[PDB]
């Protein structure tokens, strides 16, 4: 059991694409005859590659300004049951 | 079984019982200990739609004691007895508000 | 010939003369005989636009007699004299309301 | 430090202390010396959205002295005490208003 550290050049990956970086690295190295198990522990993105992406549409700081909620954690609720209720009954439970 | 009464609420720390003057002093002490800048804001009407309240004087950039903030809260209270009054705390690094709570409601 | 007077109406059974306590008892008896769950709702304003009314306590899942339902109406009426009050009947199999009628109007 | 009080404003010359009859006479004298046409306008309510005010009589094309303009203001004031009144100056060459200022506010 050993950890292997592998370096990849920046130029081979597409700009602003998670699909490519996932297809290239974790494509078909898994399912190899020479090794019984494989697990990816961590990944490092350089600054130059991060700048291509949009990122989150708003983020933490902008969200709180839009909602006007400061100081505390936000409280949520999931409606039960998962499957069964009517559209009118669903809205009453929400209210 | 009991039914919940209809009541109008005012963001953070509005479900707790109305704050004592010592309780206000302890909350302001937190803002100063952390390093944030305390400020007093006032408005005529409390609505969810509006997100700007009129700023009372300037943010208190130089504040050594929590008593100095309380004296500014009392000044705005005596000037406007029929306005909503809240205490805010600004952070400079993160560039976001860290605390906001209502100290005064329009008297009758 | 006679010209019709302008009068505000309240959905089902609002055109019939005001319902007596015996008549309301018979309508609630109908709900329990079919096997629907009776529930009490109340609202400040009667408008065609709004379709949600604030629920009084919870739906009465274990109701054996129509007297238990009327006792729950009297509790809400004494608490809220100036609110509209209606009785609804939930069906579980069809997943739809079957009967809905107003039992109280704001007094004066 | 001082916090600015909330006050409703009325365009030009509304930040200065209220105009005396001597001061208004000097402002009208300016309009006539240049060669512009003076006029009196009145309205029920002052709003930023509305841009037309009701024209009192007609623009004074044949004005020789500033006393004639002040006499027309006094006539509109006695007739309409609960209306706003302003004095406007029209230019014929550039085709644009040169001066506009409010002389009367609704009394109490």
């Amino acid at each position: 059991q050993f950890i292997a550290y592998i370096a990849y050049p920046l130029d081979l990956f597409e700009e602003g694409s998670i699909t490519n970086v996932l297809t290239s690295i974790v494509g078909n190295v898994f399912g190899f005859k020479a090794l019984r198990a494989l697990r990816l522990e961590d990944i490092r993105f350089p600054v130059a590659y991060i700048k291509t992406f949009q990122g989150p549409p708003h983020g933490i700081q902008v969200e709180r300004d839009k909602l006007n909620k400061y100081g505390r954690p936000l409280l949520g609720c999931t409606i039960k049951p998962k499957l069964g209720l009517s559209a009118k009954n669903y809205g009453r439970a929400v209210y | 079984m009991q039914t919940l009464p209809k009541e109008r609420r005012y963001e953070t720390l509005s479900y707790l019982p109305p704050l004592t003057d010592v309780q206000i002093e302890k909350q302001v002490q937190y803002i100063l200990s952390q390093g944030y800048i305390p400020a007093v804001e006032f408005n005529e009407v409390s609505e969810p739609t509006e997100l700007y309240w009129t700023l009372w004087k300037l943010p208190l950039f130089g504040a050594k004691t929590s008593r100095e903030v309380l004296a500014e809260v009392q000044s705005c209270r005596s000037q406007y007895p029929g306005h909503y009054i809240r205490v805010v705390g600004f952070d400079n690094i993160k560039q976001c508000q860290i605390l906001s709570f209502i100290v005064h409601k329009p008297s009758r």
